[PDB]
RNA sequence: AUAUACCGCCAUCUUCAGCAAACCCUAAAAAGGUAUUAAAGUAAGCAAAAGAAUCAAACAUAAAAACGUUAGGUCAAGGUGUAGCCA
């Protein structure tokens, strides 16, 4: 009967069954389709053409009049719509580039892009974002049981000295991408860089029960470090480091700590100025040429540095180790892609 | 909870049109009906008759303006006229609505017997009462 | 021609019978219906008033 | 022109006390405010032994020579901000002097938040108030600690969004995060009055030195 | 791989532009192939070239 | 055939007071965020409220009642996904 069919909206609601008990028990699916998409108004299965609604109402000067299209021109005009469903189905087909992270399946090491505009348009184009790790936490409730929650960990950096990292979490994915984002971008520490490349000195420091224990690189050495460390290092522009994570992998624990001891490093001018005298640089490659890097500020000292005979420096067994002949793990120093 | 004729709340981002927004127990108090015939008056005759060619007429518009049709129409009769007055969107061109005038008055005024006219007020887009 | 001539004009002309009046037409002074805007409250230099 | 701007702004660092900010106040000034009285030692907090000068029978006493050269320091600054016509906010939640510091506010021409502080003022300063709404260039304590004797939610967020603060503190109080401490008595009326008018003369002095140096370098344009 | 990708790329001796980019400016050693990507096949081509 | 694929239209908690969106804060955050002589919370939407109905007035009664809970009820109002019959 004409008066028991319904509209394509409704038959679409109630065939996808989106709506439902379905939903929270999580349950390819069918995909919805629109059907006036592609036909044009006047047109119809028996060809008939309407001048003024699917043909022209006036030709050449004649006013035309009803026709209908043989037998043999609606049957090229009926295949050809056909055609032009497949092209448009095959768009959605199509599959294209992204870049993976650490691992394909895992949105560590992805950019996500810089953050959104501030209040004055102040845009952060300059910025880059990386996600360092996606979780799926659960909170119990009454109403819904188990209700899960993404915290997703972000780190940001300019590549020139400036990053930040921030924890976003939401219901949906894409919302709590936004929110580390634009959270990071108002934590945004400065790391003081050897010469654009390098850290000042090394660095060894435990942040809660995770250890890092960073060391100062010549140039051409790359970055050697956990994948996390070399995500942040780039964006702080670090082109040349070693260094070594040991005890809890916690990632927020990492970030923390490598933000911790990076932004509490001390420059050769700082150096030279709280003990008064030259910051004196000797490399091998140079000879015994000496390479003043930083003069104090004020007033240079006349009174020598004492030189212990001995030093009482905590040394490490993982560094001394190396330097006593003891072999090394199989794993050391592999042929690795270019960082 | 009650499902009938209620749109409901979503996360702010579903656009709804004054008719929409307003549940059953808002007609007669703020929001009208879509149609005005004597038949439903006490005493008169012919309320099934008139109620079975509305929703027919409600029918022929969908299909016949297909997507043009910003909101539901409102059908008044006064004697034997009938009066078609649909807000449509400004999609088609402007000689299209001509020949599809001229085509649903004869084809209705045919059908049932009576003069049928129909009035088109054209919006640019659908206009949104409230965002819920 | 005052504000109390010109709803029952509107009442002729338009006859609604809702019987909530809010939702009935309406041509009032837009000062009656549009609510008073709150003042900027600070200057271009934005120092609060 | 740009030579007359360039002497407006930059000609005022150029000189150790421009305002002449010394002669506001001396050190027998404030031992006659009862700046120089602090809490019992066990109200002490650890930050401010340096400014203490000793303990007379449990009663910290304030060394009022680090106070005189810390308050030259504060007001000197908060001339400074008030003569490139930065906002001033002074905040305390003493209620005691309540309307005092409201009244000295607007006395000076600038603003006071002496009422509960809601939470994200600074931190959330567009949501609350609008989208271009400018936020204080410097706040003053008055009073760095709230009610229930902790520190004032704006200490911390103020440091937050990098705003220098100038804060009263006294011998319980913590002044790591003051930008300029200005150790005292915060407690006495006598002493909150004379702060209140120390800020207020200073206020105004740089207020109409800005318009003196206008006019000067003004006039020189045409002549 | 990088080499191989891009067939216009040639590995000659004279073609010293794209030589330098396999070795390393700061120590002048060459690249060993997994640093590059490039097959071994194309990484000892580039080697001989170099020398 | 399957209400354990759904639409539609309802029941129950319920005349219960919450729900969800955008933010902000935490020596890290799985989550939490109130004190009025106020101590980190904020400002919009839905519900409640208000308003309308029972033809003065009030009160009362109706109506209204979000998100969810019960894979609650209904493939037999109608429609419909998948599977099945077509002498
Ligand atoms: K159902
Ligand atoms: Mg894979
Ligand atoms: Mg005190
Ligand atoms: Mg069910
Ligand atoms: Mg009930
Ligand atoms: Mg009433
Ligand atoms: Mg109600
Ligand atoms: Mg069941
Ligand atoms: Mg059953």
């Amino acid at each position: 009967s004409f008066f028991t069919k319904l509209t394509a909206e409704e038959l679409w609601k109630g065939a996808l069954a989106e709506t439902g008990a379905g939903a929270r028990k999580g349950r390819k699916k069918k995909k919805r389709k629109d059907l006036n998409r592609g036909q044009i108004i006047g047109e119809g299965r028996s060809g008939f053409l309407w001048p003024g609604l699917n043909v022209p109402l006036i030709k050449s000067g004649v006013v035309q009049n009803i026709g209908q299209r043989s037998k043999e021109e609606q049957q090229k005009v009926e295949a050809t719509m056909v055609e032009q469903r497949e092209e448009w189905d095959r768009k959605r087909k199509i599959k294209v580039k992204r870049e993976r992270g650490w691992s394909g399946n895992t949105w560590g090491g992805v950019s996500i892009g810089p953050p959104d505009p501030g209040p004055n348009g102040e845009t952060y184009e300059d910025f880059d974002t990386r996600i360092l790790e996606v979780r799926n936490v659960f909170n119990m409730t009454a109403k819904e049981g188990r209700k899960k929650s993404v915290r997703v960990l972000v780190a940001v950096g300019n590549g020139n000295g400036a990053a930040g990292f921030a924890i976003g979490k939401a219901a949906d994915r894409g919302d709590a991408f936004r929110k580390a984002k634009n959270r990071a971008i108002h934590y945004l520490h400065y790391i003081e860089r050897y010469e654009g490349h390098t850290i000042f000195h090394d660095i060894s420091l435990r942040f809660k029960r995770t250890q890092i224990r960073m060391k100062k690189q010549p140039r051409g050495y790359g970055l050697r470090c956990h994948r996390a460390i070399i995500t942040i290092c780039r964006l702080i522009g670090i082109k040349d480091m070693y260094a070594r994570v040991t005890g809890s992998m916690n990632m927020l624990n990492l970030t923390r700590g490598l933000f911790h001891g990076l932004a509490r490093q001390e420059t050769h001018q700082h150096l030279a100025d709280k003990k008064g005298l030259h910051v004196v640089e000797f490399r091998e490659e140079c000879g015994p040429l000496p390479i003043v890097v930083a003069s104090p500020h004020g007033a240079l000292s006349k009174e020598p540095e004492p030189e212990p005979e001995v030093p009482d420096t905590k040394l490490d067994w993982q560094d001394v180790k190396a330097m006593q002949g003891l072999k090394r793990s199989v794993w050391f120093n592999l042929k690795r892609p270019a960082t | 909870k009650n499902r009938a004729a209620r749109v409901r709340v979503a996360k702010g981002n579903k656009p709804v049109s004054y008719e929409e927004a307003h549940a059953p127990h808002y007609i007669a108090h703020r929001k009208g009906w879509l149609s005005l015939h004597t038949g439903n008056l006490d005493g008169e005759d012919h309320a099934a008759e008139r109620t079975l060619e509305d929703v027919f007429l409600r029918k022929f518009m969908m299909g016949t303006f297909p997507g043009c049709l910003a909101d539901q129409i409102v059908l008044k009769r006064r004697a034997n006229q009938v009066d078609i007055c649909a807000l449509v969107l400004r999609q088609l061109p402007a000689h299209k609505f001509y020949f599809l005038v001229g085509y649903s008055e004869t084809l209705l005024s045919h059908f049932y017997k009576c003069p049928v006219r129909l009035h088109l007020q054209t919006v640019p887009s659908k206009v949104v009462y409230k965002y819920i | 021609f005052a504000e109390e001539d010109i709803d029952r004009a509107i009442a002729y002309l338009f006859p609604s019978g809702l019987f909530e009046k809010r939702a009935r037409p309406m041509m009032k002074h837009p000062e009656h219906i549009f609510p008073k805007q709150r003042a900027t409250q600070w200057g271009e230099d934005g120092r609060p008033f | 022109g740009d030579d007359f701007q360039s002497r407006i702004l930059d000609t005022p660092l150029q000189h150790s006390d421009f305002f002449n900010v010394k002669e506001l106040f001396s050190v027998k000034s404030l031992f006659e405010a009862r700046v120089h009285l602090g809490h019992k030692a066990g109200c002490r907090h650890r930050f401010m032994e340096p400014y203490i000068f000793g303990n007379r029978l449990g009663q910290d006493i304030i060394d009022l020579d680090q106070t005189a050269l810390n308050l030259q320091l504060a007001l000197n600054f908060t001339a400074h901000v008030a003569y490139r016509k930065g906002i001033i906010l002074f905040v305390s939640r003493n209620r005691q002097f309540s309307h005092l510091i409201e009244t000295t506010a607007q006395a000076c021409g600038e603003y006071a938040h002496t009422r509960y502080f809601k939470g994200g003022l600074l931190t959330n300063a567009q949501l609350l108030f609008g989208p271009s709404v400018r936020l204080p260039d410097l706040i003053i304590f008055l009073h760095t600690l709230n009610n229930v004797f902790e520190p004032h939610v704006a200490v911390r967020d103020a440091a937050k969004m990098n705003i220098p603060t100038v804060g009263i503190v006294d011998t319980n109080c913590n002044p790591c995060l003051i930008t300029y401490p200005i150790p005292g008595n915060d407690d006495s009326p006598q002493a909150i009055q004379l702060f209140c008018k120390l800020f207020r003369t200073t206020i105004n002095r740089a207020k109409e030195k800005r318009r003196q140096m206008e006019a000067l370098h003004r006039l020189q344009s045409p002549k | 791989c990088p080499i191989c990708r891009d067939h216009k790329l040639h590995v000659d001796f004279r073609n010293v532009k794209l030589l330098e980019q396999f070795v390393c400016a700061h120590t002048g050693i060459i690249f060993h192939a997994p640093y590059t990507g490039v097959c071994m096949k194309q990484h000892k081509k580039l080697t001989q070239a170099i020398q």
